[PDB]
């Protein structure tokens, strides 16, 4: 019954503007207060604002007076929010969520949206450069570099293997993605499968002993 | 005291 | 802005356990003679949306279980969960609405307990396929320790060495209840080639001393 459905993901360049949407079914629109939420990668909750559907007024976060702006279309039972002059700074998942009223107060944030990730980069589409990392259980693996956007999936002997394997969160150098995956395995070939969707990209490196 | 909103609608 | 601090910012709790968070704020969020605190507990578990718990300090969001009790009142509040599931772990934040702007804890992560185990350590030199493209990356794998507490540091022909360093770790891993890290050294190719002996050194509670693992680039 009740809820939020928020706008696809988002990839943009610095100085560009994002336009989210969330669209509510399921309740009275105009019955409830909407919350804007953020949260940076690997970060807590911050409030960017909030707005009056029935009468459109909002108010913002001091930290979000120019940044943001909140609308809704109330035949459609949609609200929106705009970013502007975005730096990279402002990467994160942006959720909407219905807030409770009573007692004169937004007492509870009671239904959210799925999110909405938004990044900003100058990067542009890059696929990754894959290297192997060769040496009674052993460990390999295999380095994933200089990669934009996220994600890759990485993978061992075509999900084969599946026992025994790290594969590490991602991490920002020179603007461009780099990750590592490990897997170990007994002593007698193990192969490393990369997956770049965003750079139409598959790749296949053999981890050679020595 | 609170900082109070009207109710929506 | 109100502050909202919440102790401790990690936990590690055994399924049947009873669990106390704390919050504290930086105002009273306790409304005159009205008995009512203006605070809300929420849940989020990695990849999902936050869930609101409990609302007024005390009160649960219907479909909640009685396994989850708020309490307190002005500044001083806590959130119990009376007999711990795997399903309850996830970070819990604090929320008061007592001002504008409503503002957050910064959350408390519910972690499982498990005996302590030792890192496995690999090092590996660059690929010559990435020795190529003139960078030069060491990258040394931290497998499987507990607790989470540690330390990696990079020793070229015995000085250490803190630039070009990067590292990224796992969260709790969901069939042995470990953690794992990665730490890569990155180098030029000029550089990594006018230099002999690298080390990674890894420093955690069930070792007295550091965990060296090395290789010389000759050999």
């Amino acid at each position: 019954q009740v809820q939020l459905q928020q706008s696809g993901a988002e990839l943009v360049k610095p100085g560009a503007s994002v336009k989210l949407s969330c669209k509510a079914s399921g309740y009275t629109f105009t019955n409830y207060y909407m919350y804007w939420v953020l949260q940076r990668p690997g970060q807590g909750l911050e409030w960017i604002g909030e707005i009056n559907p029935s009468n459109g007024g909002t108010t913002f976060n001091e930290k979000f007076k120019n940044k943001a702006t909140l609308t809704v279309d109330k035949s459609s039972s949609t609200a929106y929010m705009q970013l502007n002059s975005l730096t990279s700074e402002d990467s994160a998942v942006y959720y909407c969520t219905r807030s409770r009223y009573g007692n004169y107060v937004n007492y509870g944030m009671d239904y959210w949206g799925q999110g909405t990730s938004v990044t900003v980069s100058s990067a542009s589409t890059t696929p990754p450069s894959v290297y192997p990392l060769a040496p009674s259980m052993v460990t390999l693996g295999c380095l994933v570099k200089g990669y934009f956007p996220e994600p890759v999936t990485v993978t061992w002997n075509s999900g084969s293997l599946s026992s025994g394997v790290h594969t590490f969160p991602a991490v920002l150098q020179s603007d461009l993605y780099t990750l590592s995956s490990s897997v170990t395995v007994p002593s007698s070939t193990v192969t490393c499968n990369v997956a770049h969707p965003a750079s139409s990209t598959k790749v296949d490196k053999k981890i050679v002993p020595r | 005291a609170p900082d109070t909103r009207p109710a929506p609608g | 802005d109100i502050v909202m601090s919440q102790s401790p910012s990690s936990l590690a709790v055994s399924v049947g356990e009873k669990v106390t968070m704390s919050c504290k704020s930086s105002q009273s969020l306790l409304y005159s003679n009205t008995q009512k605190n203006y605070l809300a507990w929420y849940q989020q578990k990695p990849g999902q949306s936050p869930k609101l718990l409990i609302y007024w300090a005390s009160t649960r969001e219907s479909g909640v279980p009685d396994r989850f009790t708020g309490s307190g009142s002005g500044t001083d509040f806590t959130l119990t969960i009376s007999s711990v599931k795997a399903e309850n772990l996830a970070v819990y934040y604090c929320q008061q609405y007592y001002r504008y702007p409503p503002t957050f804890g910064g959350g408390t992560k519910l972690e499982l307990k498990r005996a302590d185990a030792a890192p496995t350590v690999s090092i590996f030199p660059p690929s010559s396929e990435q020795l190529t493209s003139g960078g030069a990356s060491v990258v040394c794998f931290l497998n499987n320790f507990y607790p989470k507490d540690i330390n990696v540091k990079w020793k070229i022909d015995g000085s250490e060495r803190q630039n070009g360093v990067l590292n990224s770790w796992t969260d709790q891993d969901s069939k042995d209840s470990t953690y794992s890290m990665s730490s890569t050294l990155t180098l030029t190719k000029d550089e990594y080639e006018r230099h002999n002996s690298y080390t990674c050194e890894a420093t955690h509670k069930t070792s007295t001393s550091p965990i060296v693992k090395s290789f010389n680039r000759n050999e």
